[PDB]
């Protein structure tokens, strides 16, 4: 009732208070990888034969307390071991500059989102690197 | 009363193992951390209810909001009043 | 600009061209990928059953590391309660 | 065709044992329709506790769910029904006029915090217990977050906002020819017979007082239109009906349905406003009384699936439906209650005991032998035809 | 209380982890005759008329 909380209450019902429309979700930028549902990520680094270990979920990077330390997911993911999974960042930086450092040039890239999208309910068809 | 107890006592479970995990971790994870829409568990509903019951049906928003960009600044101040009225509410219980 | 599609055209048939000749040496790979998939789901080594295993197990634990926490959190609750009773029972008999 | 005995002692038969697989998910008691609302879901917490304190919990398996999606919703409801319950909240109402108007939205079904997710809640357990069931592992699959069987296909009805008994059928349907559905609340389990009306692989059941009543359906002459004719089976009762006459009821209408329609998957329905002192129901139903129902659908052998329903008196609900799991695994309880964390609400005496009342019966034999003999004799023209080999059902 | 529900964590555990196995087994094996239909598919020189 002063002239700025007023408006400061009326953003904050403005901003958060809406019908769920679907057409407002808010939606990731393309260039940040962490936002890729970590199977993404995990397929892309086992396509293109990348060198990185796996990502830690959400739940295994909330498990590492001094209570945590104690159970058997930390203990079986930080003594010395080569399945040492990582944090997701880590993971996500190494696929975002194989992304863009190794490039490529159309001529081939378009036909074969062609055949791709034009086969899609077909099992037996042209694996374009596998 | 048992309705209103049992919903704090749930936010309270998930905030502490969210301090637990805070306090044996740097600084730079500590500017690097972030939270999704449901905290890191199954619902992604009670503990904003929860939040606007114990400090505002208006300014839960942005607790809410502060909660999900910093949750390392964040929520070991929240966890702090939610066990306040918790015992707060079950003394009054306790008495009825 | 008709040769562009053209071109087009010329490559998308030359991938199907290329996939009906090769299509008898592209079909023991695919069966090959199958088999070695079979009897290593079998054994448990797959590379997608213990890829999944171990997030089912990184989930259980937090399950209990919230357990644990929670248990602590009711002892204290219980403590509290008590100690306010007797302090409350001592004192007003000796003011009686 | 029906002569009035006595209430006999419930007694677990040694011959057959299940594999009860129950389903739990700790978020479902936090939600609340609003301040005086007669729905609770907090009772289904509370039945929890005395199963796990009575030691109950150590015979069978208890798994959480996961929540049903948009698109497994929608094999039943509409989509302009479901996106409105995905986007409607106690905050936005006022810019969901129209479809509140539309979809019977207001007073009787108001929007509470958490709508969605306890409808999400209510459906998967109810599908996946049908799946469970259809993967040969259990044998009874209990769900008592569910059995909301007053909605409509398009339609907010009596406290319920989605049918996830509907769900559950149609699962159980994949791989099964006949179903049977029970309903022994004190209300008609009208959505689930308005979906299932004209079919006849879905034979619903219902025990429902007739009268200045809700929803105000389920005559005796309303069984079925088209090839569902006759496979529709209404029992209107008046108010005051007790242990000994209810079971007198109930025993033989299952059996020959048993006997003539030979359905091979059972849901069972096991509300709670019919039991004495429930605060909408007019019954006089003891917890022996309504349990003895559970016992006989289960003295037969085929898969059943048990949900929730109604009770609106949650001490009486959540003791009716311990003593209830505890028969499923073959085992009488014992009547003092454990210390548990709700060890209030059940005053005066803390037990194991459901109380009737002196109220007095409108029933007698001659309104019940026109009823049961109407129902056995629209209950013939629903056999399988004689060449038609089976799998023992 | 709190035995329960840690008997309850690891039913749960289990449950989900033979689902995985099965589910994946189903999945290849699936993906093989889908495989085997559309290989011999391609061997056909003339087809019917309808
Ligand atoms: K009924
Ligand atoms: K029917
Ligand atoms: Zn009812």
């Amino acid at each position: 009732l002063t002239a700025a909380q007023q408006q400061y209450i009326k953003n904050l019902i403005e901003t958060h208070i809406t019908d769920n429309h679907p057409d407002l979700r808010p939606k990731s930028h393309p260039m940040d990888f962490e936002e890729y549902t970590d199977a993404f990520l995990r397929r892309y680094k086992d396509h293109f034969q990348l060198d990185v270990p796996d990502n830690l979920t959400l739940q295994g990077y909330l498990l590492g307390s001094k209570l945590g330390a104690k159970t058997y997911s930390y203990k079986r993911n930080t003594q010395g071991q080569h399945d040492k999974r990582i944090h997701k960042r880590d993971l996500a930086n190494v696929v975002r500059r194989h992304f863009d450092e190794h490039s490529i040039k159309e001529t081939d890239c378009i036909p074969q989102f062609i055949y791709k999208v034009k086969n899609q309910k077909k099992k037996f068809k042209m694996e374009f690197r596998g | 009363y048992d309705f209103y107890i049992e919903s704090n006592l749930r936010t309270i479970q998930c905030l502490e193992t969210i301090v637990n995990k805070i306090e044996n971790m740097t600084e730079n994870e500590k500017a690097n951390f972030k939270l999704p829409p449901g905290l890191g568990h199954t619902s992604m509903t009670i503990y904003k209810k929860v939040i606007r019951k114990v400090y505002d049906k208006e300014r839960g928003f942005e607790i809410i909001d502060a909660l999900h960009e910093h949750p390392a600044v964040t929520a070991p101040v929240v966890l702090k009043r939610l066990k306040q009225k918790d015992e707060e509410w079950r003394r009054a219980q306790r008495e009825w | 600009k008709d040769k562009r599609r053209f071109n087009i055209e010329s490559k998308v048939n030359k991938i199907y061209q290329n996939f009906y000749s090769e299509r008898d040496n592209q079909y023991k790979d695919r069966l090959t990928a199958l088999q070695t998939d079979l009897t290593s789901l079998h054994q448990g080594d797959n590379g997608q059953y213990a890829r999944q295993v171990r997030d089912l197990e990184e989930e259980r634990d937090l399950e209990l590391v919230r357990l644990r926490l929670f248990e602590e959190y009711r002892v204290s609750r219980s403590g509290i309660e008590f100690q306010e009773d007797i302090e409350k029972a001592k004192a007003e008999h000796e003011k009686l | 065709v029906y002569e009035a005995t006595p209430f006999d002692p419930i007694t677990v038969k040694p011959s057959d044992k299940r594999r009860v697989a129950y389903f739990y998910d700790a978020d479902v008691g936090n939600y609340a329709y609003g301040a005086g609302h007669p729905m609770k879901p907090h009772r289904i917490r509370m039945a929890h506790s005395l199963i796990m304190n009575y030691g109950l919990y150590k015979k069978m398996e208890i798994y959480r769910a996961k929540p049903a999606t948009k698109q497994e919703m929608c094999q039943f409801h509409t989509d302009e029904y479901i996106d409105f319950l995905s986007r409607v909240t106690p905050d936005n109402l006022e810019m969901f006029k129209r479809e509140s108007v539309k979809f019977n939205v207001g007073d009787d079904c108001p929007v509470f915090d958490g709508l969605y997710e306890y409808c999400s809640i209510s459906g998967g357990g109810s599908m996946e217990g049908a799946a469970r069931l259809n993967r040969g592992k259990c044998d009874v699959a209990v769900n008592y977050a569910g059995g909301l069987h007053h909605a409509k296909k398009s339609e907010a009805s009596g406290f319920c906002y989605l049918n996830d008994i509907v769900l559950g059928i149609i699962e159980l349907l994949r791989y099964h020819p006949r179903v049977l559905y029970i309903d022994i609340d004190v209300h008609h389990g009208d959505g689930v017979e308005e979906a299932f009306y004209t079919t006849d692989r879905v034979m619903t059941c219902s025990f429902h007082k007739y009268g200045e009543f809700f929803p105000g359906t389920g005559e005796l002459r309303d069984i079925g239109v088209g090839a569902g004719k006759n496979y529709a089976v209404n029992v209107p009762l008046r108010d005051g009906i007790d242990d000994a006459t209810y079971r007198s009821v109930f025993e033989p209408v299952i059996k020959k349905i048993m006997e003539w329609y030979q359905p091979s998957a059972v849901v069972l329905q096991c509300g709670g406003d019919s039991l004495s002192g429930d605060r909408l129901g007019c019954f006089n139903l003891s917890m022996e009384g309504h349990a003895n129902c559970v016992n006989y659908v289960k003295s037969f052998g085929i898969p059943m699936m048990v949900v929730g329903g109604g009770g609106y008196t949650m001490r009486n609900v959540a003791r009716t439906w311990c003593f209830e799991t505890g028969l499923l695994n073959n085992v009488v309880l014992d009547k003092d209650l454990p210390y548990n964390e709700y060890y209030e609400y059940y005053g005066p005496d803390y037990k194991l005991s459901v109380r009737p009342s002196n109220m007095f019966n409108v029933n007698t034999p001659e309104y019940l032998d026109k009823v049961m003999t109407n129902i056995f004799a629209n209950l013939e023209n629903t056999k399988y035809a004689p060449s038609v080999q089976l799998n023992h059902t | 209380e709190t035995i329960a529900t840690r008997t309850f964590i690891h039913q749960d555990f289990h449950k989900k982890v033979t689902d995985l196995r099965a589910r994946l087994l189903n999945r290849t094996t699936q993906t093989w005759y889908d495989i085997n239909k559309e290989r011999r598919d391609m061997d056909i020189v003339i087809p019917d008329v309808n």
